[PDB]
RNA sequence: UCGCCCCUGAA
RNA sequence: GGCCGGGAACUCAAAGGAGACUGCCAGUGAUAAACUGGAGGAAGGUGGGGAUGACGUCAAGUCAUCAUGGCCCUUACGACCAGGGCUACACACGUGCUACAAUGGCGCAUACAAAGAGAAGCGACCUCGCGAGAGCAAGCGGACCUCAUAAAGUGCGUCGUAGUCCGGAUUGGAGUCUGCAACUCGACUCCAUGAAGUCGGAAUCGCUAGUAAUCGUGGAUCAGAAUGCCACGGUGAAUACGU
RNA sequence: AGAACCUUACCUGGUCUUGACAUCCACGGAAGUUUUCAGAGAUGAGAAUGUGCCUUCGGGAACCGUGAGACAGGUGCUGCAU
C-alpha cells in the first residue's frame, strides 16, 4: 500500500510513476531536483513553464519515477502525472487541464516505417525521364 | 481434385465445374467462387473461365474462407484451378471456439513470506 | 536452383562429415584462429589445403525444397515464394502478415 | 599484397615446385595454376610461371616479390583502350 | 623557428600549426607536443623561448618533410618497375582498391567530361 | 497480380491453421522440411479416397 | 480542393518571454529539427540588440518586424485576364510569418560571426528601415501598391458582372469563374 | 522480491493456443504445491520477416510478416511431493512446447 | 485563354 | 546500488475486458441523411496505423524460385574440377550517401533510449595493445547474461569565417580480423599524404505533423563485406488566403 | 538478403559418358577407416584396416563401384503454348 495520491503519467515510451506527498516541500524525482534530473539543458527550461502554469510547489511535495523514453518524452509522462493526479481533487480543476491539453494524452507518438517508404512517409524520388 | 482428374480424362472443361456447382449450393456452402483457366479444345488462348453462384466476399474476417487450389497437367497446356467456398458467413473456427486465459478474479497476488 | 546445382553442395557436405572431428579443431583453434601453438609448418599446410571443399566456405546456403541462395531465409529454412503459399494456408504455423 | 592476416601462405602447389627445383633448378617455367603462391628468398631467381585462366605466363621473381603474392605481378585480365600496346599497357 | 621543416606559421595552436609543416599529420603533431612538455593550447605567435628550443631539437629525431616525401614515392616507382597490377594501374590513372571505375574513380581521371565510350 | 488472393489471416484467428506445430531454437528447419517432404509422397500414394486435406499435429 | 479546416499547432511559453509568438520566433530559427540549437541564438541576439539600441524585450523583436512585414503579399496563378498574378491583402497572422522569415534568410546573406550577431545587428537596422531586411519589403509592397488588376480575371468576371444587372466594370461575379 | 523455486516454459506461437494450453493445466497447478503461483505472461519473443513477393524485379512492394512467440510460465513454488503431476503427468505437448523441469 | 504538330498491326 | 528481505499498491509486461455509435446538447439542414459548434471523456464525426490491394485491363513481367505443352542437345549444349571473369573501362544515365561549417569542428566532462539478436554465437571480468583487436575467463537458448559504451543533445575549453582548426577522396608503408587460402575481387585499423568542393544552371522530385527535417540503434542475408533494404527509438518544425 | 575461390549460369583448360544426380536389371563388394604417391585439383593407381542388419550363408536390404540399356540431366529455346 502507498501512503500518496497517484496519477498516471504515460508519453511518449516514458512511464512514470507520480506521487503526491502531503505538504509544502520541493519536488523529487528520482532523490534529485527537476533541474537535475533534466540537468542545465535548454529544451528542460521551456518545458518547465507548463508544470508551474498547473503550479507546482505550493503545497506539494512529490517523489517521481519516471524511466525509460526520451528526455523531454520523461518530462511530458511527469506532465501527464501530476494533472491526472491534481483532476482528483476537484473536477473544476480537471476541466481547466484538458482545455490546458496536459491532462490530455498526446497521442502523437513515432510512426512505423513502411515498405516501399524510405522514412515513415518520405518516398523515393523521379528523374528518370 | 474432384473436376481436375475429369479435365485428365479429357472430358468437360467449362461445363466441368458448372454440375459441381449445382451440387456445391444444393447442400453445403453459402457461396462458391471457382476459378478455371482456358486452354480448352486445343486452343492457344490465354483465358480465365470464372463462375460464382451464392456470396463470396474475400475480406470477411468472421467467416470460414475456404481456399486450396489444383492444377491438371493435360496436353492442352496447364490448367490451374482455385476452389474458394464461404463456408461460414458469420462463425469464424478460431475466432469460436477458444478458451483465453486470465482475469481470475483474485484480489491477492500471492508472495513469499516470513522476513530475514 | 536446378537439380544438378544442388547436387554439388550434397557432395560438399558429405565431405564436411569426414573432415570435422579431430579434423575440425585442426582446421579451426590449433592451426589457425590467431596464430597456432608452434604450428604454422608444412604439416598445417597440406592437411588444411587438400580437403578444401568440406570448408563452410565453399558452401553457399539455399533451400532442399526449391534452391537459390538468393531470397534465403536460414532461421526457418525457406525461400523467397515458398514462405507466402504455405504460410496462406497455416501451412506454416503461426506466420501471418504484420498488423502492428 | 593488399593485405595478410599475419603472414603469407606459402601454398601446397608452390611446395612440390621448390623441393624439386633445388634438385634440378628450372627446367622449363614453372608451371602453377595457384596464384596464392607467396616466395622465400630461397626461391627467388626463378621464371614462376602463374596461370591466369588464359596462360601460364613467367615472371622473374625479384626479392620484392618476396612476402607478396605472385598474381599481382602478372596480367590478371585482358583489357585494351582504344589504342595499340608498343609504348603502353592495358592488359 | 627556421626548424628541419619550413618556417613556422603563427595565429595558430601549436599542434594545429604543426599539420600545416608537412611530413607531421594530426597525431604527429600534439604526440611530439606531448613529449618534450610544449602546450598546445598556446599559439606559435604565443611561442616561448622555452618551445623553441625543443622545436627543433625533437623534429631532428623524425622523417619529415622532402626527405619522407621522396621515400614514400619512391616505392609508388619501386611497383611501377615490378610490372604490378597496383604498378601500372598508377600511370593509367586507377585505383588498386574495390573502387569502381565505371561511374567512380573521378578523383583519379579528375573531373568528368564527355570523351570516347 | 490481378488477385492477390488474401487468405492469410483467414487461416490464422479466424480458422484454424492446416499445420499446428512447435520448434525450438535449432529445430526450425528441421521440423518445416520433414513435414513438407512426408506430405508429398503421402498425397500422391493416396488416391482411393478423397481427400479434404492433410493436416499434422507434432 | 480541401476539406475542413486546417491544422493548429499548439506550442509551448517561453522561459524568457512566455510568448508562442516568440516560441514562433525559435521555430523559424531551428534548424535540422532541433529546438536546443535553436534557443542559443534567440538569447544571444536579444542581449546584443538591448545594448546596441534602446528598446524592451518585446521591442527587439516585435517593432523591429512591424517594419518589414507587408500587408500585400503577391502569390501566383496564371489567370488574370492579361496573365496576371493577383495582389492578395493578408491575415494579421500571415504578417508575422513573412517578417520572422525574412530577418532569418538575412543572416543567411551575412557573414559577420557567429548568427546571434548577424540578425541582431539586422533587427537593430530594421526598426528605422535601414536595414537590408526591410528592402525585401520595399519589393513586395511597392510592386502591390503600384500595379493592381485585383482578384478578378477580366475576361471571366466581365460575363458575370453583365449577367447580374448590367455592367463590365468590377462588381462580384455571379457567373461561373470556371 | 519474492522468488519461485519451479518454472515451466510453456511456449507456443499463438495466443489462441497458448492460453487454451494454460487453462488446462494452470488449473491443476492450485492443489500443487504448497503455495500458487499463477502464470506470469513475460514479454513476448518476436520475429517478423519481409520477404519479396515477387519472383522478378519489384521493390515497391513485399510481404509484411509478423509472428509473437509468446512465452507463458506456469510456475509453483515450494517442491512437494505432488510436483510430478502437474509438471508432466498433466501437462504434455501437442505443438506447445512443455518444460519437464524447475527451471 | 497561355499558339502547341507527330505516333504500323491481329488479345 | 531495487543490491537483500519485505510489500503487490504503482509503472511495466499481455493476455482478457470498459469505451466512440453522429450516442447525447443546441443550431443549421425536408421534420431525411448530414453539417457546424458544445458537453462528457484519453479520444470524436471513416480517431490514428496495419492487415485489407475487387471483378478486370495491360497477348505488362517472370520457362531463371517453382510447375509445365511443344522444340532442341545425347562418348554432348549435359556433368565435375582448378584457375579467370561478376568489383573491366576512355565515358553517359538512374538511385543513394558525404561535405561545403560556428545552429559548427575538434578537446574535456556530462544527459537520457527503444526495439530486436544470440551455444558454426555474443562474450562481461581481468591483462596487454595507440588502435582495430588479441589472451584469460564467468554468464547466457534468457524481462537472468551479453551485443550495448545509444547518438545527436548538454555544461565548459578552444578556434575565429581562413578552403581553413571546415572537408574528406587518393595512394603508400605499417598492422588487424574472418577464413584452407584474402593477387585481380573482402572489411576494419594505424600513421603519413592530404582531394574536389566556399554551398550547384536549364530542369526536376518528395512532404499538411510526431510528418518533414536530422541523429543514432538493431535486424535479416552473413565463415567473413552495408552509404542498400527492413525495422526501432531520440530530438522535432515551417506553411496552408484559397482552390 | 552481403558475388574473395566456390557463388556461377559465363570463359580458358583438365576430366566423365546410362553417367554427378533417379528408378529398375546384372555382377562383385556392406558402407566406410587411417595413410602413400602423381597432379592444379578433378582424379588415377595403391598400402593396410571394417564385416552392422538378415540369410539358405552363396545371396541380398540400405549403400558403393562398374557394365548395359529403357532412360537420366539441361538456370538449353519459346511469357505470341501455358
Amino acid at each position: 500500500a502507498e501512503n500518496q495520491y497517484y496519477g498516471t503519467g504515460r508519453r511518449k515510451s516514458s512511464a512514470a510513476r507520480v506521487f503526491i506527498k502531503p505538504g509544502n516541500g520541493k519536488i523529487v524525482i528520482n532523490q534529485r531536483s527537476l533541474e537535475q534530473y533534466f540537468g542545465r539543458e535548454t529544451a528542460r527550461m521551456v518545458v518547465r513553464q507548463p508544470l508551474e502554469l498547473v503550479d507546482m510547489v505550493e503545497k506539494l511535495d512529490l517523489y517521481i519515477t519516471v524511466k525509460g523514453g526520451g528526455i523531454s518524452g520523461q518530462a511530458g509522462a511527469i506532465r501527464h502525472g501530476i494533472t491526472r493526479a491534481l483532476m482528483e481533487y476537484d473536477e473544476s480543476l480537471r476541466s481547466e487541464l484538458r482545455k490546458a491539453g496536459f491532462v490530455t494524452r498526446d497521442a502523437r507518438q513515432v510512426e512505423r516505417k513502411k515498405v516501399g517508404l524510405r522514412k515513415a512517409r518520405r518516398r523515393p524520388q523521379f528523374s528518370k525521364r | 481434385d474432384s473436376i481436375t482428374s475429369q479435365l485428365e480424362r479429357r472430358v468437360m472443361f467449362r461445363r466441368a465445374m458448372k454440375r459441381a456447382v449445382q451440387n456445391a449450393m444444393r447442400l453445403g456452402a453459402k457461396g462458391i467462387k471457382v476459378e478455371v483457366s482456358g486452354r480448352l479444345g486445343g486452343a492457344e488462348i490465354a483465358r480465365t473461365e470464372w463462375y460464382r453462384e451464392g456470396r463470396v466476399p474475400l475480406h470477411t474476417l468472421r467467416a470460414d474462407i475456404d481456399y486450396n487450389t489444383s492444377e491438371a497437367h493435360t496436353t492442352y497446356g496447364v490448367i490451374g484451378v482455385k476452389v474458394w467456398i464461404f463456408k461460414g458467413e458469420i462463425l469464424g473456427g478460431m475466432a469460436a471456439v477458444e478458451q483465453p486465459e486470465k482475469p481470475a478474479a483474485q484480489p491477492k497476488k500471492q508472495q513469499r513470506k516470513g522476513r530475514k | 536452383a536446378k537439380q544438378s546445382m544442388k547436387a554439388r553442395e550434397v557432395k560438399r557436405v558429405a565431405l564436411a562429415d569426414k573432415y570435422f572431428a579431430k579434423r575440425a579443431e585442426l582446421k579451426a583453434i590449433i592451426s589457425d584462429v590467431n596464430a597456432s601453438d608452434e604450428d604454422r609448418w608444412n604439416a598445417v599446410l597440406k592437411l588444411q589445403t587438400l580437403p578444401r571443399d568440406s570448408s563452410p566456405s565453399r558452401q553457399r546456403n539455399r533451400c532442399r525444397q526449391t534452391g537459390r541462395p538468393h531470397g534465403f531465409l536460414r532461421k526457418f529454412g525457406l525461400s523467397r515464394i515458398k514462405v507466402r503459399e504455405a504460410a496462406m494456408r497455416g501451412e506454416i504455423p503461426g506466420l501471418k502478415k504484420a498488423s502492428w | 599484397p593488399r593485405s595478410l592476416k599475419k603472414g603469407p601462405f606459402i601454398d601446397l602447389h608452390l611446395l612440390k615446385k621448390v623441393e624439386k627445383a633445388v634438385e634440378s633448378g628450372d627446367k622449363k617455367p614453372l608451371r602453377t595454376w595457384s596464384r596464392r603462391s607467396t616466395i622465400f628468398p630461397n626461391m627467388i631467381g626463378l621464371t614462376i610461371a602463374v596461370h591466369n585462366g588464359r596462360q601460364h605466363v613467367p615472371v622473374f621473381v625479384t626479392d620484392e616479390m618476396v612476402g607478396h603474392k605472385l598474381g599481382e605481378f602478372a596480367p590478371t585480365r585482358t583489357y585494351r583502350g582504344h589504342a595499340a600496346d608498343k609504348k603502353a599497357k592495358k592488359k | 623557428a627556421r626548424i628541419a621543416g619550413i618556417n613556422i606559421p603563427d595565429h595558430k595552436h601549436a599542434v594545429i600549426a604543426l599539420t600545416s609543416i608537412y611530413g607531421v599529420g594530426k597525431t604527429r603533431s600534439k604526440a611530439i607536443l606531448a613529449a618534450a612538455g610544449i602546450a598546445e593550447d598556446v599559439k606559435i605567435s604565443e611561442l616561448s623561448e622555452g618551445q623553441i628550443d625543443t622545436l627543433r631539437d625533437e623534429v631532428a629525431k623524425f622523417v619529415v618533410e622532402g626527405d619522407l616525401r621522396r621515400e614514400i614515392s619512391m616505392s609508388i616507382k619501386r611497383l611501377m618497375d615490378l610490372g604490378c597490377y597496383r604498378g601500372l594501374r598508377h600511370r593509367r590513372g586507377l585505383p588498386v582498391r574495390g573502387q569502381r571505375t565505371k561511374t567512380n574513380a573521378r578523383t583519379r581521371k579528375g573531373p568528368r567530361k564527355p570523351i570516347k565510350k | 497480380g490481378q488477385k492477390v488472393h488474401p487468405n492469410g489471416i483467414r487461416l490464422g484467428i479466424v480458422k484454424p491453421w492446416n499445420s499446428t506445430w512447435f520448434a525450438n531454437t535449432k529445430e526450425f528447419a528441421d521440423n518445416l522440411d520433414s513435414d513438407f517432404k512426408v506430405r508429398q509422397y503421402l498425397t500422391k500414394e493416396l488416391a482411393k479416397a478423397s481427400v479434404s486435406r492433410i493436416v499434422i499435429e507434432r | 480542393p480541401r476539406r475542413r479546416v486546417i491544422g493548429q499547432r499548439k506550442i509551448l511559453p517561453d522561459p524568457k518571454f512566455g510568448s508562442e509568438l516568440l516560441a514562433k520566433f525559435v521555430n523559424i530559427l531551428m534548424v535540422d529539427g532541433k529546438k536546443s540549437t535553436a534557443e542559443s541564438i534567440v538569447y544571444s541576439a536579444l542581449e546584443t540588440l538591448a545594448q546596441r539600441s534602446g528598446k524592451s524585450e518585446l521591442e527587439a523583436f516585435e517593432v523591429a518586424l512591424e517594419n518589414v512585414r507587408p500587408t500585400v503579399e503577391v502569390k501566383s496563378r496564371r489567370v488574370g485576364g492579361s496573365t496576371y498574378q493577383v495582389p492578395v491583402e493578408v491575415r494579421p497572422v500571415r504578417r508575422n510569418a513573412l517578417a520572422m522569415r525574412w530577418i532569418v534568410e538575412a543572416a543567411r546573406k551575412r557573414g559577420d560571426k557567429s548568427m546571434a550577431l548577424r540578425l541582431a545587428n539586422e533587427l537593430s537596422d530594421a526598426a528605422e528601415n535601414k536595414g537590408t531586411a526591410v528592402k525585401k519589403r520595399e519589393d513586395v509592397h511597392r510592386m502591390a501598391e503600384a500595379n493592381k488588376a485585383f482578384a478578378h480575371y477580366r475576361w471571366l468576371s466581365l460575363r458575370s458582372f453583365s449577367h447580374q444587372a448590367g455592367a463590365s466594370s468590377k462588381q462580384p461575379a455571379l457567373g461561373y469563374l470556371n | 522480491m519474492q522468488n519461485q523455486r519451479i518454472r515451466i516454459r510453456l511456449k507456443a506461437f499463438d495466443h489462441r493456443l497458448i492460453d487454451q494450453a494454460t487453462a488446462e493445466i494452470v488449473e491443476t497447478a492450485k492443489r500443487t504445491g504448497a503455495q500458487v503461483r499463477g502464470p506470469i505472461p513475460l514479454p513476448t519473443r518476436k520475429e517478423r520477416f519481409t520477404v519479396l513477393i515477387s519472383p522478378h524485379v519489384n521493390k515497391d512492394a513485399r510481404d509484411q510478416y509478423e509472428i509473437r512467440t509468446h512465452l507463458r510460465l506456469v510456475d509453483i513454488v515450494e517442491p512437494t511431493e505432488k510436483t510430478v503431476d502437474a509438471l508432466m503427468r498433466l501437462d504434455l505437448a501437442a505443438g506447445v512446447d512443455v518444460q519437464i523441469s524447475l527451471g
